[PDB]
RNA sequence: GGAUAGUGGCCUACCAUGGUUUCAACGGGUAACGGGGAAUAAGGGUUCGAUUCCGGAGAGGGAGCCUGAGAAACGGCUACCACAUCCAAGGAAGGCAGCAGGCGCGCAAAUUACCCAAUCCUAAUUCAGGGAGGUAGUGACAAUAAAUAACGAUACAGGGCCCAUUCGGGUCUUGUAAUUGGAAUGAGUACAAUGUAAAUACCUUAACGAGGAACAAUUGGAGGGCAAGUCUGGUGCCAGCAGCCGCGGUAAUUCCAGCUCCAAUAGCGUAUAUUAAAGUUGUUGCAGUUAAAAAGCUCGUAGUUGAACUUUGGGCCCGGUUGGCCG
RNA sequence: GGACUUUUACUUUGAAAAAAUUAGAGUGUUCAAAGCAGGCGUAUUGCUCGAAUAUAUUAGCAUGGAAUAAUAGAAUAGGACG
RNA sequence: GCCCGUCGCUAGUACCGAUUGAAUGGCUUAGUGAGGCCUCAGGAUCUGGGA
């Protein structure tokens, strides 16, 4: 009756087979190959702090017409160069080149967000403070 | 309020079986105060760099005051 | 796609929406008292039942 | 390098976050026993959950199996003790029933109200936290005290505070100060 | 035989040709110390365990060794390598993966404070010493309890209800209120006592300490999933939002705000990881004609699997543990 | 004490077994997370209950079972008892 | 209506690639070899053959 062995001694084949096939799991493979630590701009860690190289004006994908304000960031522990979105209305006004920023993921498991092409990170903080506070008014940008 | 009490057969028997911080609280033993704990430790260590008495090292260092 | 589109207009809309200050209003009770208000509002007195029930209506 | 301090959390949050039938059902309880949290209900549902799990397990064992008899009987008399399990229904297929509300109607905040003494659960809360009402001469300021049957007869105001002799109180006495310092000398 | 505390290719002589392997040796990887354990809750599982206890290893890297019952010891020595400090240039000296503290690193982690009072350890020892350990500081890691208000009066309005030929309000309270009314309490502050090694806090408790200017709750959302507006103003495929589907090109139910409303609430969002959802890893328990998938075909070794049949039936005792009807 | 014994798997009961964790009993830490306390009087010379139980699975040990599934047996008789 | 490929623009990722390219870490041949230990000696001095 189709498939798999049934027998009482066929434990090994049953484990091996599973082992072999577990590899078709997209997440398992990433874990065991250590893809994270190897590819992927962050270490495999949740956030990464980097430095702002240029400010970009990414044009959004269809069916959306817009200009998504972004930044090129060179992760400090890394040299890895990355582009990141600057969330909310204005906020790009807060950043400036050579400034220090804190990058996070986009909540999509790698993968880019919406109509923003090739962007897999967003900012979060600048010069030690946080976009959110700045955008509101709770905090002010530091001197230099 | 709930505590704990002791009562010795004599004033000589408390003074010997009592913790010394307690007799202090009472007024039947003075708080013999000393230097800091790390003042003391340092003195122990300074003292480690000397072998023997010390005054032998007073006179010999006193000759340097000629050279 | 394109990468170097204008940045001149960053924060266009927020910067041009007219400020209207928040109004000064009754202090809402916090804690258990708020759960109270909710319950007398939602179940004890009742307001309307225009067929069904509404929580945030205006001009109906 | 010292014995770990053991802890446990004491509540559980519902899976479906926004189910209005459950949300109505929860609020009604909140306003019926003078609670302040969805957690104060989340808590009890957790207490229940295990009591039920416990009971379920025992039921699968043989009628008059040693463990069943020992821990089942024990669970019941604990439940009977506080007044969640009625006397008649006293053999665990009913604890297997039970209900959140049964547990609620035994809080001190509610028992203080249930026989007079407060009239409105909210007065009953405020009274409890503000150091009036006690069990023995032992003041109790936790609304969740869970009156155990045999202390029920002893829920009365404290020998301290007004309401139980002792003293009027510093806001009243302050008025007795402006009374004879205006109209006197 | 030598060596060792002692068995042993441990080492050396002689002699032989053995030892392991598809039941996966050997080799590689490990962002690998092992375990007790942790997370996740139908069950079967899956993921994790540097880290309070047990075992092992190490003290910048290597090796060597003295002492000694015990070390191949590093808050011991010796050499080399890396690093590194003082100098009068001749020389000398260092090893925080102890406690604290600094640099660096980074997303990522606290005081250069007090004490041996407790817990216990060591010594020649009741006594000395113990950054073991305890105390406090820092501390929204996690966990527990649960304040931000409670009660009356009045002023119209209600719905109850007896009557209704028809005024209506009158007493059982449902409460929305722009004047009202006395009550209560710890947050805090603070004699004192308790606490404690001494302190600080908690537990106690004199004097103070609540009416909206507080002693003033937040964090997110309000098109669907998904609990809550088709309100007003703004912008006009811009700015922005949107995990996913999707909104925005002039009456935007998604943007920017006001108002109002929802959910969890001393907490709530975001990012990353994992677990449940997942019978999308399937032993339980998947799927394979056409959706992803039966090797072109047959032989075949390892591996898995493999028809039926051999003391069954009858007889007699022995003593138990529940349950019925009596007690 | 002597003389000899075909091999296993499975299952049962038990021993040997760290604590903390976990499940769980007892006990009103004011409640509770915890803790392992505590409770009674002559509260003026003391009386007293505790500090359980469960789990602990693979392997090794020990005991019972003889279904299921393997092993071995006498055919060039070099068979079996005495 | 749908729709295929070369060709052209911007941006991103990986691949091949002269450089017998570079880097870190683990083992290791051969050569050189510190140091303590063991051992053949030695004998400043200092005893009664020994230290
Ligand atoms: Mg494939
Ligand atoms: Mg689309
Ligand atoms: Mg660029
Ligand atoms: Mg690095
Ligand atoms: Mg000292
Ligand atoms: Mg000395
Ligand atoms: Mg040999
Ligand atoms: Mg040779
Ligand atoms: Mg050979
Ligand atoms: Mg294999
Ligand atoms: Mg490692
Ligand atoms: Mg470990
Ligand atoms: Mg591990
Ligand atoms: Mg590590
Ligand atoms: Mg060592
Ligand atoms: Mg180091
Ligand atoms: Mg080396
Ligand atoms: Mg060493
Ligand atoms: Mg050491
Ligand atoms: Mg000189
Ligand atoms: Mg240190
Ligand atoms: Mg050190
Ligand atoms: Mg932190
Ligand atoms: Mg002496
Ligand atoms: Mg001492
Ligand atoms: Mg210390
Ligand atoms: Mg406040
Ligand atoms: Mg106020
Ligand atoms: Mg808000
Ligand atoms: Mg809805
Ligand atoms: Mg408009
Ligand atoms: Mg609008
Ligand atoms: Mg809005
Ligand atoms: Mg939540
Ligand atoms: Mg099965
Ligand atoms: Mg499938
Ligand atoms: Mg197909
Ligand atoms: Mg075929
Ligand atoms: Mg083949
Ligand atoms: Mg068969
Ligand atoms: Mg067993
Ligand atoms: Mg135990």
């Amino acid at each position: 009756g189709k498939g798999k062995p049934r027998g009482l001694n066929s434990a090994r084949k049953l484990r091996v087979h599973r082992r072999n096939n577990r590899w078709a799991e997209n997440n398992y493979k990433k874990r065991l190959l250590g893809t994270a630590f190897k590819s992927s701009p962050f270490g495999g860690s949740s956030h990464a702090k980097g430095i702002v190289l240029e400010k970009l004006g990414i044009e959004s994908k269809q069916p959306n017409s817009a200009i998504r304000k972004c930044v090129r960031v060179q992760l400090i522990k890394n040299g890895k160069k990355v582009t990141a979105f600057v969330p909310n209305d204005g906020c790009l006004n807060f950043v400036d080149e050579n400034d220090e920023v804190l990058l996070a993921g986009f909540g999509r498991k790698g993968k880019a967000k919406g109509d923003i092409p090739g962007v897999r990170f967003k900012v979060v903080k600048v010069s030690g403070v946080s976009l959110l506070a700045l955008w509101k008014e709770k905090k002010e940008k530091p001197r230099s | 309020s709930v505590g704990f009490g002791l009562v010795y057969n004599s004033v000589a028997e408390a003074k010997k079986f009592e913790p010394t911080y307690r007799l202090v609280r009472y007024g039947l033993a003075e708080k013999v105060e000393k230097a800091s704990r790390q003042q003391r430790k340092q003195k122990k260590n300074r003292d480690k760099k000397i072998f023997g008495t010390g005054k032998r090292l007073a006179k010999k260092v006193a000759r340097r005051n000629a050279d | 796609a394109k990468v170097h589109g204008s940045l001149a207009r960053a924060g266009k809309v927020k910067s041009q929406t007219p400020k209207v200050e928040k109004t000064e209003k009754p202090k809402k009770p916090k804690g258990r008292a708020y759960k109270r208000l909710l319950y007398t509002r939602r179940f004890v007195n009742v307001t309307l039942v225009n067929g069904k029930r509404r929580m945030n209506p205006g001009p109906s | 390098p010292r014995a770990p301090r053991t802890y446990s959390k004491t509540y559980s949050t519902p899976k479906r976050p926004y189910e209005s039938s459950r949300l109505d059902a929860e609020l009604k309880l909140a306003g019926e026993f003078g609670l302040k949290n969805k957690k104060e209900i989340y808590r009890i549902s957790f207490q229940l959950s295990k009591i039920r799990r416990a009971a379920r397990d025992l039921l699968t064992r043989d009628e008059k199996d040693p463990k069943r008899l020992f821990e089942g009987n024990a669970l019941i008399r604990r439940l009977v003790r506080v007044g969640v399990l009625s006397e008649d229904k006293k053999k665990l297929d009913y604890v297997l029933a039970l209900k959140v509300e049964d547990f609620l109607e035994r809080r001190l905040q509610t028992q203080v109200y249930k026989l007079g003494l407060a009239k409105s659960v909210h007065h009953a809360r405020v009274l409890i936290t503000q150091r009036h009402i006690a069990v023995g001469k032992q003041i109790v300021n936790i609304p969740s005290f869970m009156v155990r049957l045999d202390s029920e007869k002893h829920i009365d105001f404290a020998p301290t505070s007004p309401f139980g002799g002792a003293r009027p109180g510093r806001v009243a006495r302050r008025n007795a100060a402006r009374k004879a310092e205006a109209s006197g000398e």
